[PDB]
């Protein structure tokens, strides 16, 4: 070759995972979350650093810095509530991936399955950390709540959380060190995402109809550039719809007061990204048997590339699971709708009865609808 | 005949890239503007004497 | 036997311009890729605000 | 002045008049048995609501 | 003792048959198998007409899914044309390689 | 070697003697 | 676990999603903090710029926020020799420091205004539905003086004296001071130092979706011309065979 | 190391494309969207729908009991008596 | 060769995107 | 190949340019301030990462911060003077890197 | 730049926030750094091609 810019420069040619790449034709519109979930780690980045370019971290300032942010500083406002909302994107964002790996067989992929649930891992604690910065009440009991669950823990628990807490509460030292763990977890999350790409670059995306697509492969500049940058278009939107006509409306979270460590809000919980585990967790009576729970509820993710029992990696063509499919995300929307509700008799009943059935679906109906359905097929 | 206004449009402009990209860059200034004028316009007209540019008499200049 | 071979109708999915089965489209399409480069044109221009 | 009218208007609708029998009961169950833990708040807290649904969407047209 | 209950199964598999909509695509059950290991050397194992014959099936069932269209009603695959023409070939794989292993215990 | 810098680095978070001053003395 | 009243969708001019603040209801509402409110609940996060976002002029808050640093002054600051002049000056805490705050309402905190719009659940409905709901105690209830009953607070009791009565006070224009119209205006001058953004959020969200309507049908368009090679293909399969 | 030239083995396929500027990016899509929408969304509804439904009732009788259960402060038991 | 009308219109994006822009 | 651990995970292959690669006989010691350039990259990073774990950025307290570091914090003196101290290195690292492509003409590249 | 007249405040934030995230972006440049150089390997006091000697 000479004077082909793209295999000229080595570096150059490393792109051309975008430009030329084998892209499967059918694809539904489900794909579009991969490329929108890196956007978001990019809005979220450049964000974060204007806002990180005038916040503090201490007790003092940091709920004052926060409403500098948003009443001093030029165009801050937009960029700090674009960031709160952002970050409920990224999540929608990741849920719709997740959902779609568990659908399509895309879980398929061990390797790539590893580095998503690592991602996706990764990517709660940033979120969690970061909630905390401002230093509001809801931000201050909810990380003292969380952080304590792991002193569940039997031997070391106990000496443990106040590592983690840098003391025995969570003053200074504590907010000082959320606020260098979510600088710089996000920028180690890039490397991970590039290497989950890395991996998926050896074995392409999977489809709808769950077969090889070798027989139909697309160039994925012409086609899938404009795919992506239309997905981003509807993805700003929902951003923007969200941060200029209800920048509030998705926050649940009405506490903007400054925290006293006296005074408690009843009513704690997680941002909506989270309730899922904290539902599961409240329906165990004893401590450590819920952060086990909480954990799996999770981590229990990994484990489903073993419990594939069809024939058929794709859900498309099989009815039962693609019925048990909507129910659990169903019973996860029930399980969200718990998180936000009074710790009482008519909400404890039914969380439980949730979490046992999302286990199931998980662990043991599933499975078996796999069989069955290999089995009316005479496979 | 005449050209279609677009395959007017199309050969004075958009045969040569550089004339494409210099129309976009007239075009996104004289469209910003435009825009503006006519989306402020609306915006305010829903909201009209509710805003300070509708109110400032009261206390200017006695 | 690679002579039975028909490109199959069209008709369809062209248009109007171009519709004609005996006619030019040479000047018929000069106007055709100002519209599609028009669309081009204003998204990018709108996009810069 | 204002809002003091349209609070009277919106309680003598069929369904204000129709609720605040229970009102009334309980006033009275509560001073007569005045020892027990019956609370008259509660029984309040329909009459109120419905009372006031009503008044926003009228009370707000006599401001300025 | 299977006169009844087995004689009805047929009745929920053909139900099960049209219900999984891989049959309205053009497809037919041994295309849509997951493509493994084991598939892969019976694949592999397939006849130019069986083989082409997967590939062009595939080929307009994956252009179908990308336009959302179904296929004609009258072109279905019927459930009593059940060619399971991969089966032959996908056994002995697996039976070959079953071998294998049991010939490496000991 | 190994052990000490670990280690230093990881008491570095555990608890300042600024903060555990307070503690245990009211 | 007391069943909790909620506020209305009060009729507001900002309810809907054009709709903007009302400034001269801001205007009033201002005055009513500054007299009904000064004195027990602060503001801190506002300063004396209500110049454009409350028609004030520049001249006329700087003379606004003048006496208010005359009598309130940086002397309440630690500015020990400080007077008259100011602009960036906050407004005024009502007491030293907030432990004086509770001592002077026996117990209880007055919050902070700043944000009460968005801090506390509800907005400004629960606001006002607060200071326009005081109702008689119910039949069978005890209430210790500082404890009057409100519809409206969580705990069915609240310490607050009469937050807003008829003619209170004065506003320049003339509009009738009604307890409701009072808290009217009240409101809304919270709702804007709680969300000063307001008008311009608004204001580019109509921008915004002009804009995403123009651009999500073009970039629909781009999709399908490129794409529609595609879509437009039809096959043929002819085997030797 | 490959993408393109080593995908898979295909033989005797004619394919037949058009180019964007001879055809039309938007054919007949009201009247195939909404046949194609209808056709889907009812080979959809039953799959997907009911475990929504399903929610739904829950969640409504689930907040009923709620406020009940609480706003009926004398539901557990009677005051006369 | 056409690189001189070419590189004039180039030149003269540049400075209205700046002029503009900036 | 099969279970040859580094080309099989394509990851680890990757990893291969430092096991694996053609590294030139002759050498002067010259060229190792690549590799602990890099050292040095990283011993600032997990140093700073630590330091503005007790920092914090504003006028009234930045001074006080650094201060706190150094005193009442277990092994945050030696963080932050090994934080400094590196960046010495750091740079004199860097001379040492920038000298050898200026003298024999690495700087081709 | 400063964010202002002077250096207050605003400036001494600013460099907090780019101190840390320039060694990140830095560390991408290295390894495009060592990626260009693996291409053509290390040259050596002689001056020449090791070619020979590997
Ligand atoms: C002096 C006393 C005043 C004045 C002039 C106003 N308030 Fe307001 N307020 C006061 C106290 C002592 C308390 C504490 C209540 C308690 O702990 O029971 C409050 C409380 C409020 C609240 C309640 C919010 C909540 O805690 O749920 C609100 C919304 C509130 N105060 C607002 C408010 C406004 C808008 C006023 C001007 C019209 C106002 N208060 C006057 C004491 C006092
Ligand atoms: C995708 C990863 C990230 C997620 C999920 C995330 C999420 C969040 C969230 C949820 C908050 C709380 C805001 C609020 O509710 O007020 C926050 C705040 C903050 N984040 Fe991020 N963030 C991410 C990346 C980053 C990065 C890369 C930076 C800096 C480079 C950063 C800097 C900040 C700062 C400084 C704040 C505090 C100011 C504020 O409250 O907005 N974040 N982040
Ligand atoms: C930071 C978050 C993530 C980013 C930035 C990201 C990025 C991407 C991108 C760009 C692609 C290719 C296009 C696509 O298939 O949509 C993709 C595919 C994939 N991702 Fe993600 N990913 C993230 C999180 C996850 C998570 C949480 C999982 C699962 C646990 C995961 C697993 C997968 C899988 C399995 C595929 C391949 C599916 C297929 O195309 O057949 N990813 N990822
Ligand atoms: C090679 C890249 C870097 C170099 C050259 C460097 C250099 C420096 C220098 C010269 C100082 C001043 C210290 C003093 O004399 O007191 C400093 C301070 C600081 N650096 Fe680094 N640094 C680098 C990377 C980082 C990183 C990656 C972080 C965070 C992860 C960081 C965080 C800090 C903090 C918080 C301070 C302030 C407290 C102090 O003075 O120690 N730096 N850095
Ligand atoms: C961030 C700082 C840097 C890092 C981490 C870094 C790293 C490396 C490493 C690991 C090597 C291979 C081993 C060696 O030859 O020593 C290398 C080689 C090289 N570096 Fe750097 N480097 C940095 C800065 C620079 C600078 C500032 C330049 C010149 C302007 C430079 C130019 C070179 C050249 C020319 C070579 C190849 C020499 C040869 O072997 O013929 N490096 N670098």
């Amino acid at each position: 070759m000479t004077n082909i810019r793209k295999s000229h420069p080595l570096m150059k040619i490393v792109n051309n995972a975008f430009i030329d790449l084998p892209a499967p034709s059918n694809i539904s519109s489900w794909w579009n979350f991969g490329s929108l979930l890196g956007i978001c780690l990019i809005l979220q980045i450049l964000t974060g650093l204007f806002l990180a370019m005038h916040y503090t971290s201490d007790t003092t300032t940091a709920f004052s810095s926060v409403t500098h942010i948003c009443r001093d500083v030029n165009y801050g406002w937009i960029i700090r509530y674009m960031h709160a909302n952002g970050a409920s994107m990224f999540f929608i964002c990741l849920y719709m991936h997740v959902g779609r790996g568990l659908y399509y067989g895309s879980y398929t992929f061990l390797e790539t399955w590893n580095i998503g649930v690592i991602l996706l891992l990764t990517v709660m604690a940033t979120a969690f950390m970061g909630y905390v910065l401002p230093w509001g009440q809801m931000s201050f009991w909810g990380a003292t709540v969380i952080t304590n669950l792991l002193s569940a823990i039997p031997y070391i628990g106990t000496n443990l959380v106040e590592w983690i807490w840098g003391g025995f509460s969570v003053d200074k030292a504590t907010l000082t060190r959320f606020f260098a763990f979510h600088f710089i977890l996000p920028f180690i999350i890039m490397a991970i995402a590039m290497v989950h790409l890395l991996f998926l670059h050896e074995t392409g995306s999977n489809n709808p109809t769950g077969i090889s697509s070798d027989v139909d492969k697309i160039p994925f500049h012409p086609y899938y550039t404009i795919k992506d940058i239309l997905g981003a278009l509807l993805l700003i939107l929902a951003l923007m719809l969200l941060v200029l006509f209800a920048p509030d409306l998705l926050g649940d979270p009405d506490n903007y007061t400054p925290a006293n460590p006296l005074n408690t809000p009843p009513h704690i919980k997680p941002e909506w990204y989270f309730l899922f585990a904290y539902a599961i967790l409240r329906s165990i009576p004893n401590k450590l048997g819920g952060v086990l729970a909480l954990a799996f509820s999770i981590l229990i993710l990994a484990l489903i590339p073993l419990l594939h029992t069809s024939k058929q990696r794709s859900m498309m063509f099989r009815p039962l699971s693609q019925c048990l499919f909507w129910a659990l995300v169903a019973d996860l929307l029930t399980l969200t709708w718990i998180g936000g509700q009074p710790v009482e008799h008519p909400y404890i009943t039914i969380g439980q009865l949730a979490s046992v059935l999302y286990f199931l679906l998980i662990l043991v109906l599933m499975p078996t609808a796999g069989t069955i359905e290999n089995k009316l097929l005479k496979w | 005949v005449a050209p279609t206004l677009t395959a007017r449009l199309y050969s004075l402009l958009f045969r040569r890239t550089s004339t494409f990209a210099l129309t976009i860059v007239v075009g996104a200034l004289f469209f910003e503007r435009a825009f503006d004028q006519g989306a402020d316009a609306i915006y305010e007209h829903i909201n009209e004497g509710k805003l300070w540019k509708h109110i400032k008499h009261k206390y200017e200049n006695k | 036997s690679h002579t039975d071979i028909k490109v199959p109708d069209f008709s369809d999915y062209r248009r109007p311009e171009v519709l004609d089965s005996t006619k030019s489209s040479k000047e018929s399409s000069e106007a055709r890729k100002g519209f599609s480069y028009l669309v081009t044109a204003t998204t990018t221009v709108g996009v810069a605000y | 002045d204002p809002l003091t009218t349209v609070r009277e208007q919106c309680e003598q609708l069929e369904k204000c008049v129709k609720a605040r029998e229970r009102l009334e009961l309980c006033d009275e169950r509560v001073s007569s048995r005045s020892q027990t833990e019956e609370d008259c708040t509660e029984e309040l807290l329909d009459f109120l609501h419905a009372r006031d649904h009503c008044v926003a969407h009228k009370l707000f047209n006599s401001l300025k | 003792a299977v006169s009844a209950s087995s004689r009805w199964l047929e009745g929920i598999r053909k139900w099960y048959y049209n219900a999984a909509g891989f049959n309205k695509l053009g497809l037919m059950r041994d295309d849509t198998i997951h493509e493994n290991d084991d598939v892969k050397e019976a694949i592999r194992r397939l006849p130019e007409n069986l083989y082409d014959d997967r590939v062009f099936r595939i080929k307009r069932a994956l252009d179908l899914s990308m336009r959302q269209q179904i296929l004609p009603k009258e072109q279905w695959t019927k459930y009593e044309e059940d060619k399971s023409y991969l089966e032959p070939y996908l056994k002995e794989v697996i039976r070959e390689r079953k071998e294998r292993e049991e010939w490496a215990k000991k | 070697a190994a052990k000490n810098v670990v280690s230093q680095f990881v008491s570095s978070m555990s608890a300042s003697a600024d903060v555990l001053a307070m503690s245990k003395i009211e | 676990s007391d069943l909790e009243l909620h506020p209305p969708s009060y009729p507001w001019s900002h309810r809907g999603l054009l709709s903007s603040l009302d400034h001269t209801s801001i205007r009033r509402g201002f005055q009513v903090y500054k007299q009904v409110c000064s004195s027990c609940h602060s503001m801190d996060y506002v300063a004396y710029r209500h110049l454009v976002g409350v028609c004030y002029t520049e001249d006329e808050a700087k003379a606004l926020a003048e006496e208010v640093e005359v009598q309130d002054g940086p002397n309440e600051d630690g500015e020990m020799f400080m007077r008259p002049g100011k602009l960036s000056d906050y407004f005024p805490k009502p007491y030293p420091n907030p432990e004086a705050a509770r001592a002077a309402n026996n117990g209880a905190l007055p919050p902070d205004l700043s944000y009460i719009v968005r801090a506390r659940h509800g907005g400004e409905d629960y606001v006002f539905s607060l200071l326009t709901g005081y109702c008689e105690p119910p039949t069978g209830v005890s209430l210790r003086e500082g404890l009057y009953f409100n519809p409206y607070f969580p705990g069915q009791a609240i310490g607050m004296a009469p937050p807003i009565y008829n003619e209170v006070l004065e506003f320049d224009d003339g509009t009738p001071a009604t307890m409701s119209q009072v808290a009217k205006d009240v409101c809304t001058f919270l709702r804007w130092a709680a969300e000063p953004e307001h008008d311009h959020r608004k204001r580019m969200g109509l921008k915004m979706l002009l804009m995403m309507g123009l651009l999500l049908p073009l970039v629909y368009a781009m999709k399908r011309h490129k794409w529609s090679v595609l879509k437009s293909r039809k096959l043929a399969y002819r085997p030797p065979k | 190391g490959r993408q393109f030239g080593h995908l898979t083995r295909v033989r005797h396929v004619i394919t037949y494309s058009l180019s964007p500027f001879e055809q039309r990016a938007f054919p007949h899509y009201f009247s195939k969207g909404i046949p194609n929408v209808l056709r889907r969304t009812r080979a959809c509804i039953l799959r997907v729908a009911p475990p929504f439904v399903a929610f739904y009732l829950v969640y409504t009788w689930g907040t009923q009991e709620f406020e009940k259960s609480k706003r009926k402060n004398p539901a557990a038991y009677e005051n006369d008596r | 060769r056409n690189w001189v009308p070419t590189a004039q219109l180039w030149g003269a994006v540049g400075a209205v995107g700046l002029v503009s822009a900036t």
